[PDB]
């Protein structure tokens, strides 16, 4: 049912806390938050993590359709925090029945409402309509309509309104903070199963935001919270990783599910999203010519070990709110630069995506790259280097990449290795691949067993 | 200089996830200079913030105990020279990591360990080295955790009460096995020094003393049977034998200290 296993982390809000510069409530007054501690508690005197904060079996659990601005289906969940990530999982492999991610692209970024060049909108936008159709691998969007995440859904809506493929679509599961949405209503429909309705209004109830154009499901984290933003790393750092740890149930070789980063703009939150994941061993790519985040990290991440206790590149930055190196307001300068230097010293969770040559330097592949190379630093004499990197390189007709990448390594040169993914390059065509696998030489009646043959056979056009 | 706290600033710690002050890399040590802002103290985790009824390690108003001294129930002493105790609390030499004064590491500063260096070099069906390159192939028996997933190699650091490699005896002899106990007498000492514990603080710091009982000879190994016994029965989930290359499950653990090992004996690592 996951109406009842899925629950809240709500509290009554305004018992305590006088943070009283909010102009429409005390402290974000009643009709609201305070719906079973309403009444006199026993002391209620701290609003902490001492005052509990409570749940209870769901009711946002259906579909909304826009009134006036989408027709899709779309289910979104409010949810609790510090759940663990297992009981989603039946709600989104079972109850949602979605398909096994192929890869996790986590698409990260701030409020800053930016808009970057049309070449790099198309380059970019372009790029993600071929990856997910052939794949059909899952996407982490972001929600909100203020920031990159107000970008990110164009892109859907590429692919929702002119690239209109059900075959193959994609999964861009958005995850909002309860309490930074602009909406409370429309979502109290206590049936657990609604068709509902509502309208995206960014300007509806301004002071908070509304979400993006076109994403596939929405995750509603709570906390009691009120338009404070920065509420989805103690998620999105668990349970997207808890279905990257999750392996794929067969195919070739049991693979476990990859992760790659995306970052446009962004701030703190988004820098403190970005390198501890790469600690966690998430690569990323990072769009060097448009960026808070993602301009000012791309431009060193090739340069050594070095401090500069940033005083250059401080404010080579974006559109310059507190304008100037002296008066800009944002302190913790020289705490700054390990934030960039960690991502500096990880070498292989890095790819750079340049303006000149690297959307010619084949962007439907160059977002994989990173993985081809974070995955590079696998070596227990287990493979996960070198089978788990072997299923992505064939998937792109990518033979003179792949004759760069493993066998310009110190490859192993492994022929049990090379014949999972033999026959990944014979189910589908891949004519240099099997003549890669000949010029590596694949020894033929050895590879060939009866269940070869057997599985071959199974795999007919 | 600037690898004292690589996995000490990390974010997440899966007892107490608080970090929030990080330190620059060109600020490392607080004896140079870390910064002039500071983290909170109290992370404590279990009983009490520094009482510490099971752990007795001392408190903060009453004083430090003299850290050279062989002070009572509970030695922090070290390989290290500076054990600084600056302000009723021990600040490292590994610098400030942006911590907040942990006594969960149960020691308050636990300033060694030793971990169960069983070397053995590996060889094949008759006996060869690596032919990776040229150097030879090395099996260390790690023993898996069953709930993380990473193996691991439990720590000679001190059992309240007890000596040294009797919190390797937390699981040594568990697997039932009260004979051998000349562990280190035929053992040959390797590395003195810090390793960075994901959970050091400016107030705690872990260091090792590393043993090698190399088994080049191959054929009188210690085993299940020769020598020792570990049935993995009642408190052993998985303790096989490990060959040596850089990704295996003891990532950001006693890994980053089998460099030192193939150093030594010319092990591939």
């Amino acid at each position: 049912i996951k109406k009842k296993e899925c629950v809240y982390f709500v509290e009554s809000s305004k018992l305590s806390d006088a943070g009283k510069v909010v102009c429409q409530c005390g402290y974000t007054h009643e009709q609201h938050l305070e719906e079973a501690t309403k009444p006199h508690t026993f002391q209620g005197t701290q609003w902490d993590p001492k005052k509990h904060v409570q749940e209870m079996p769901t009711d946002a659990f259906g579909d909304i359709v826009f009134t006036g601005l989408s027709q899709k289906v779309k289910k979104y969940v409010r949810v609790s925090q510090d759940t663990p990530s297992s009981v989603i999982y039946h709600l989104m492999t079972q109850h949602w029945g979605l398909d096994v991610p192929n890869l996790l692209i986590s698409v990260t970024g701030g409020a800053k409402n930016f808009n970057m060049k049309p070449r790099l909108k198309s380059i970019f936008r372009r790029g993600l309509v071929k990856v997910a159709q052939t794949t059909g691998a899952w996407i982490i969007t972001g929600g909100s309509h203020t920031g990159v995440m107000k970008q990110v859904g164009e892109a859907v809506r590429d692919f929702s309104l002119s690239s209109s493929y059900k075959e193959g679509e994609l999964i861009t599961i958005g995850v909002a903070t309860w309490g930074t949405v602009h909406r409370r209503e429309g979502l109290i429909h206590p049936t657990g199963s609604f068709p509902a309705e509502y309208i995206l209004d960014e300007d509806g109830q301004g002071n908070l935001t509304c979400l993006d154009s076109n994403h596939s499901h929405f995750i509603l984290v709570d906390d009691g919270t009120h338009g404070q933003y920065g509420v989805e790393i103690p998620l999105r750092t668990r349970l997207e990783k808890f279905i990257s740890e999750q392996t794929k149930e067969r195919g070739g070789v049991a693979i476990k599910i990859p992760i790659v980063c995306v970052v446009l703009e962004g701030g703190p939150g988004t820098l403190h999203t970005i390198d501890n994941a790469t600690t966690n061993g998430t690569p990323c790519v990072v769009v060097e010519g448009s960026g808070r985040v993602a301009d000012v990290i791309a431009q060193v991440a090739n340069l050594p070990v070095s401090d500069i206790t940033i005083s250059l590149i401080q404010q080579k930055l974006s559109v310059f709110f507190q304008e100037m190196f002296e008066t800009f307001t944002e302190s913790r300068i020289v705490e700054w630069t390990k934030k960039i230097q960690d991502i500096v010293r990880r070498r292989q969770l890095l790819t750079v995506f340049r303006e000149g040559k690297d959307g010619q330097q084949d962007v439907d592949v160059a977002i994989l790259q990173a993985l081809l190379k974070a995955s590079r630093s696998q070596d227990h004499f287990g493979h996960e280097n070198w089978d788990h990197q072997l299923k992505l390189a064939v998937a792109w007709n990518r033979v003179d990449i792949a004759r760069s990448e493993i066998f310009m390594d110190e490859w192993q040169w492994k022929p049990s290795d090379l014949h999972p993914t033999m026959t990944a390059a014979l189910i589908s065509n891949k004519p240099e691949f099997v003549k890669l696998f000949l010029e590596n030489g694949v020894q033929l009646k050895e590879f060939v067993t009866w269940d070869t043959l057997l599985y071959l056979y199974e795999n007919l056009d | 200089g600037d690898s004292y706290h690589v996995n000490a600033r990390h974010l997440l710690y899966p007892n107490c996830p608080v970090t929030r002050f990080p330190v620059p890399n060109e600020k490392v040590p607080w004896e140079t200079e870390f910064l002039i802002y500071d983290p909170p103290f109290y992370t404590a985790e279990r009983k009490d913030a520094a009482a510490m009824d099971p752990m007795g390690d001392t408190l903060e108003p009453l004083s430090t105990i003299q850290y050279n001294v062989v002070d009572g129930l509970r030695d922090r002493r070290s390989f290290h020279g500076p054990y600084t105790v600056q302000a009723g609390l021990p600040l490292n030499p590994m610098g400030r990591t942006g911590l907040r004064g942990r006594g969960s590491l149960s020691c308050f500063g636990p300033n060694h360990t030793l971990y169960p260096m069983v070397t053995r070099w590996r060889r094949n069906e008759d006996g060869a080295i690596c032919r990776k390159s040229i150097k030879k192939m090395l099996e260390v028996l790690v023993v898996k955790l069953p709930l993380s997933e990473h193996w691991a190699l439990p720590g000679g650091s001190r059992e309240p009460g007890e000596m040294l490699p009797r919190k390797l005896k937390r699981i040594l002899r568990q697997e039932h096995w009260p004979s051998f106990e000349n562990l280190l007498k035929c053992g040959m000492e390797v590395y003195k020094g810090y390793m960075d514990d994901p959970r050091n603080t400016d107030n705690a710091w872990i260091e090792t003393v590393a043993v090698s009982v190399h088994f080049q000879d191959q054929n009188d190994v210690e085993l299940n049977r020769l020598n020792s016994n570990l049935h993995a029965c009642d408190s052993g989930a998985s303790i096989r034998w490990q060959v040596v290359d850089r990704r295996i499950p003891l990532y950001a653990n006693h890994k980053t200290l089998l460099q030192k090992a193939a150093a030594e004996f010319g092990a591939h690592y």
